[PDB]
């Protein structure tokens, strides 16, 4: 009965980082709804040309 | 279509380049007569093809047209009653195709695509079909063959063809998102086929032979491997496996093994009788075979399409036995092509994915619970021969290590004419305690503790035969000459079993139960009577012992009646002094 | 932020080749997309400039040369680690194979281990009662000691691991009163097993109550091989965190030494190098030696490692270079044997050719009991000259005997059924010590020549 006590609280104790898991994810979905975006496109994609050298061509989104 | 050209030609191993976005493992027609290879050791923009078939004037620059899928069986109805080799092409279409001789480039179709099945559905329009479910129901020589979605397709039923004859290819159930469910599918030899649960294994695999079903039994979902020398009896032991087992259907591989050994199994398999059911024997065996000359690349085909067949009719519900004679031919096969290849050879000359492969083909077995929802069980006897006669080699140990139930013939015991030749003292068995509660049910409720008691005068007598030899039977007491005798008619008249008398070549439990339990009465009451004291000599020339001897010849309907009458009269032989 | 190296060259059976991979370490794990979107495994071996190479861990079958790309994780191999995971199973890798959700990292550990420091390792000192009563007096377990057991092929070493890892406690009772509370724990490393012997163990965990403090890295054969070599690692990194950071006492146990063995030498071989004697590849004694060699007490932390590794000698020698090894690192030997096992004995353990060149500083006066040693060399010497007696009334006959052979022959088979033919229940130290004086008060005093005057006085008559 100790061990299903232990295992009924592991059990529980995923579903709160699982949902937290969904709270990021539709955060950084829902992400194209703020104003900086913008900034955070160019940011990235100047992360990717940044750290690879003899970097060519990109790839994105016609938006 | 990644058609490209033959670069280089050597063996039944065929570079090809010109071959770019060609993956592993996918059939080519290599050649203008489209001789089916398998593409491994992809580089540059060439590929590395084995040629199922013999190259021998080939020409460079010949075509090399890849297909883009793996090795791919048929599944269906009719397959049983079949002879197949290492691609599953008939044999027979072949024989009404050409002449007596295996012609290379032929191609034929696995199934028949002429002979019209009974179709009879269990869908109603609108059902929702998972992978695995039974669409319908096909009489087969008295099986009834149920045809299943394959495993990896979902959705709901558009339309249902109804009741009758039709042929194979016919659409009989078309879903609604277009796909349309033959009588058959594909499926890639190399993945084993979906399950959904593995259980463990508590109804033993009743071969008919004593000494196996007896002291070394083997459940139902359980591997079972049978090294041996050369003409040592293991060919003739999985034919009366094959021939007597309490199995539904019955998968015969004869990779790399001789071919008259095979036309046995197609001539006087017909004349005998399945013994569960009354169809004849035939009717439930599918074999596939690729002998020694037919070519060399096609063993490792010949073992995954047996067991990949197996899987298929584990999966309607049936319980296969797979009796897969020389896996280390196919080693040899790897290891001419991995020479071809030149890969650095592990010990011996074997590739080193040599056991990771035994083992890929030796946990495909075992008593599952099926995705359709009703069980099964795959069990697989691998025979194994080694190359000087000695279980030292890579195969050999590494069979060993991966199987319970290892059977192990012997040569003294096959010279003089002993057969089985099962060495005792090297064979064993993990699935006694398992099957000790089945044991307990329905054979007899003592039976464990007196097959214990059988194991322990084995081991008595083998411990003994160091100091008889040391010395001679000479100076040997009264109980341990006695100890020596029973030993002794033990393996004569327990074990020994050939499989040409009509009656004593299968040889149900409650023979052998009766047979352990009169050697027992007789042992027990003769050291009674030793201590007692009387002559042993004259103990072993009572007129008990022909008829404990000649107990096993004995019929199967007529038994009780003998072994009441035996046990009455070993009991009375003693009380006479 | 990936990086996909594409642009691959020449697949052959396991390997692969990458292209421009530069920064790749030796020995990195990586993960190998297909054309249709299934992640292989694969480690690093042989980064160079002009190319990388990788060893899939799987099978070899989607992959061409268009659509195939490899990508980089975790640089070096490490495993996430907490105190949680004590009802866990896990597969090699360590990736939970029961349903529960992953656990919650608190750190990660390098699964190659660093070695101990000489200098910082106590001697071992105190024993570790399994219940199996003729390990537990004859030859005793101490903690911080490595003892395998060399089973044979058909005898049930698997059973005997089982019983061994729900059985096993430490017994703060009997040492000096030594604050009960004294944590325990038993890792479980079963390399390359079946299917039936995989069902086997997560059953007999089950059904006791005993999967609450163990952990279970259960691979089957099926399995990548280098997964099977990663998980040895695993476990003892598991271990050595427990016991030396939380101070638990670990039992770590080791199922199938040669399986571990034969999947090296077909890893070493795929390494495309040249092998050692007898095909085993050259370095398998420092492979060996870096997964024994880490376990033991240390000196100021509390915590203590044992390791009992099972194996099965291959065809019944010695001599041959995976017992050869093991017990040549290792601390004496348990023995099976197939005589004892086919009369039908369990745990068939014959204690002739048994050792343990640790109990010696490990049992006596305030660690168990005071006659233990004393009891266990005459047991030894007595078993020892009951067995040639056996072996020569099948010659005399039992009259030409004396009396005093005659006691020994009935002490021998009395010996051997009452004393190993344990069963599966638990003997506790004085249940097997009170066995021990009731098999010896089958002889007459002064017969016991070894044990000393008081304990002859005290214990014996019994039974
Ligand atoms: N149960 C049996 N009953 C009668 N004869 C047997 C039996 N088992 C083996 N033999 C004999 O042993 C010989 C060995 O045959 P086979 O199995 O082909 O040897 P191998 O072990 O090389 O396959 C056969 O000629 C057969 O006569
Ligand atoms: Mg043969």
């Amino acid at each position: 009965g100790e061990l299903l006590v232990a295992t009924a609280r592991t059990q529980a104790r995923g579903e709160v980082l699982e949902e937290v898991r969904r709270r990021v994810r539709e955060a950084l979905e829902a992400l194209p709804q703020k104003p900086e975006w913008p900034e955070v496109v160019r940011k990235l994609a100047l992360e990717a040309l940044e750290a690879l050298p003899g970097a060519k061509a990109l790839v994105a989104n016609p938006e | 279509m990644i058609q490209g050209v033959i670069q280089k030609i050597a063996g039944p191993a065929v570079i090809a380049k010109g071959m770019l976005g060609a993956r592993m493992y996918d059939i080519c027609k290599v050649g203008e007569e489209g001789l089916v290879g398998e593409i491994i050791r992809l580089d540059g923009d060439t590929a590395f093809v084995q040629v199922y078939e013999d190259t021998s004037g080939l020409k460079v620059g010949e075509p090399v047209v890849s297909t883009g899928l793996p090795l791919a069986v048929e599944l269906g109805p009719g397959m049983l009653n079949g002879i197949y080799d290492g691609i599953q092409r008939p044999l027979e279409r072949i024989r009404e195709k050409t002449g007596i001789y295996i012609t290379r480039g032929v191609v034929v179709h696995a199934l028949d695509r002429e002979k019209k099945w009974a179709w009879t559905p269990m869908v109603k329009p609108g059902d929702e079909v998972r992978g695995g479910m039974v669409l319908g129901t096909v009489p087969e020589f008295g099986f009834t063959h149920k045809i299943l979605v394959p495993p990896d397709v979902r959705g709901r039923v558009k339309e249902v063809k109804p009741a009758g004859e039709y042929t194979v290819e016919e659409p009989v159930v078309v879903l609604e998102d277009g796909t349309e469910l033959k009588m058959y599918h594909t499926w890639p030899v190399r993945r084993a086929r979906p399950v959904q649960r593995k259980l463990d294994p508590n109804t033993p695999f009743l071969t008919g032979m004593r000494i196996l079903d007896v002291l070394f039994p083997v459940a139902m979902g359980g591997t079972a491997a049978i090294p041996g020398p050369f003409g040592s009896g293991k060919t003739v032991t999985q034919q009366s496996l094959a021939k007597w087992s309490n199995a539904d259907v019955v998968v015969y591989v004869g990779c790399g093994e001789r071919g008259n050994e095979m036309t046995d199994v197609l001539v006087e398999f017909p004349e005998l009788t399945d013994p569960k059911t009354g169809g004849p024997l035939m009717h439930r065996t599918v074999l596939i075979a690729n002998t020694s000359n037919m070519p060399v690349a096609a063993r490792e085909a010949s073992i995954y399409v047996g067991v990949t067949i197996a899987e298929y009719f584990r999966d309607q519900g049936f319980s296969v036995a797979l009796m897969a004679d020389s896996t280390s031919r196919w080693a040899e096969a790897l290891r001419e092509i991995s020479s071809r290849l030149e890969e650095m050879p592990a010990e011996e000359g074997y590739p080193p994915y040599l056991a990771a492969r035994l083992a890929a083909f030796y946990e495909r077995a075992g008593k599952v619970i099926t995705l359709g929802g009703e069980e099964g069980a795959v069990t697989i006897v691998g025979a194994v021969s080694p190359p000087g006669g000695d279980m030292s080699e890579p195969v050999t140990q590494s069979t060993l290590r991966i199987v319970g139930a290892f059977w192990r013939l012997d040569a003294s015991l096959a010279f003089r004419r002993h057969f089985p030749a099962i060495n005792w003292n090297g064979s064993y068995s993990l699935f006694t305690s398992a099957l000790d509660p089945w044991y307990r049910e329905n054979v007899a409720e003592d039976y464990p503790e007196l097959r214990d008691a059988i194991s322990e005068l084995l081991q008595r007598e083998a411990g003994l035969q160091e100091i008889v030899q040391l010395v001679g039977p000479d100076a040997l007491q009264d109980a341990e000459r006695l100890v020596i005798e029973v030993g002794r008619i033990i393996r004569e008249d327990f074990l020994q079993q050939n499989a040409y008398h009509e009656v004593d070549a299968y040889c149900s439990m409650k023979k052998a139960y009766g047979i352990m339990k009169m050697i027992l009465a007789f042992y027990k009451e003769a050291e009674a009577a030793i201590k007692r004291g009387v002559s042993i000599d004259e103990i072993l020339q009572l007129p008990v012992l022909e008829r404990i001897g000649r107990a096993r010849y004995v019929s199967e309907e007529e038994f009780p009646a003998y072994f009441e009458e035996a046990m009455k009269e070993i009991q009375g032989a003693f009380k006479a002094l | 932020l990936k990086k996909e190296y594409t642009g691959i060259t020449y697949i052959s059976g396991p390997l692969l080749f990458v292209e421009n991979a530069k920064d790749l370490a030796y020995g990195a794990i990586v993960d190998i997309k297909d054309g249709t979107g299934r992640v292989r495994g694969g480690q690093v071996i042989e980064v160079s400039e002009e190319y990388a190479v990788i060893q899939v861990f799987e099978e070899t079958t989607g992959l061409d040369l268009a659509t195939t790309s490899v990508s980089l994780v975790e640089d070096v191999a490490r495993l996430g680690v907490s105190k949680e995971m004590l009802g866990r199973r896990f597969n090699g890798i360590g990736k939970p194979i029961d349903g529960l959700p992953p656990i919650t990292p608190e750190k990660r550990l390098p699964i190659t281990g660093l070695p101990l420091n000489p200098v910082a390792r106590r001697k071992p000192e105190q024993f570790i009662q399994t219940g199996i009563s003729t390990i537990d007096v004859m030859n005793t377990l101490v903690r911080g000691q490595k003892l395998p057991i060399f089973s044979g092929s058909g005898l049930p070493a698997n059973e005997i691991a089982a019983q061994i890892a729900r059985q096993a406690t430490v017994r703060p009772d009997l040492s000096g009163e030594g604050e009960k509370e004294e944590p325990f724990a038993v890792v479980f490393a079963a390399m390359g097993i079946t299917q039936r012997e995989l069902s086997y163990f997560i059953q007999e965990f089950e059904r006791t109550g005993a999967l609450s403090r163990s952990v279970l890295f259960l691979n089957k054969a099926d399995d990548p091989t280098i997964e099977r070599i990663l998980t040895p690692r695993m476990a003892l990194t598991v271990a050595e965190y427990l016991a030396f950071e939380h101070d638990y006492h670990v039992l770590v146990i080791l199922t199938d030494m040669t399986n571990y063995c034969e999947a090296l030498r077909e890893i070493g071989a795929a390494r495309e190098e040249i092998p050692g004697r007898r095909g085993y590849p050259g370095y398998m004694y420092t492979d060996l030696a870096t997964i024994y060699e880490r376990a033991g007490v240390v000196e100021g932390k509390k915590g203590s490692v044992t390791q009992i590794p099972i194996l099965s000698m291959p065809d019944d020698d010695r001599t041959h270079p995976i017992p050869d090894l093991t017990g040549y690192i290792t601390e004496g030997q348990i023995q099976l044997s197939r005589e004892l096992h086919r009369k039908g004995i369990y745990p068939p353990i014959d204690p002739l050719p048994s050792l343990s060149r640790l109990m010696n500083n490990g049992v006596g006066k305030g660690k168990t009991r005071e006659d233990h040693k004393q009891v266990s060399d005459q047991l030894y010497s007595a078993y020892a000259n009951g067995v040639d007696i056996r072996k020569l009334v099948a010659i005399i006959g039992e009259d030409a005997l004396t009396e005093n052979d005659r006691r020994y022959l009935q002490f021998a088979d009395a010996f051997e059924r009452f004393f190993i033919n344990q069963g599966q229940q638990n003997r506790s130290i004085e249940e097997s010590l009170q066995i021990a004086w009731a098999l010896l008060s089958m002889l007459p005093q002064g017969e016991l020549k070894r044990i000393s005057k008081d304990h002859i006085g005290k214990y014996y008559g019994q039974k």
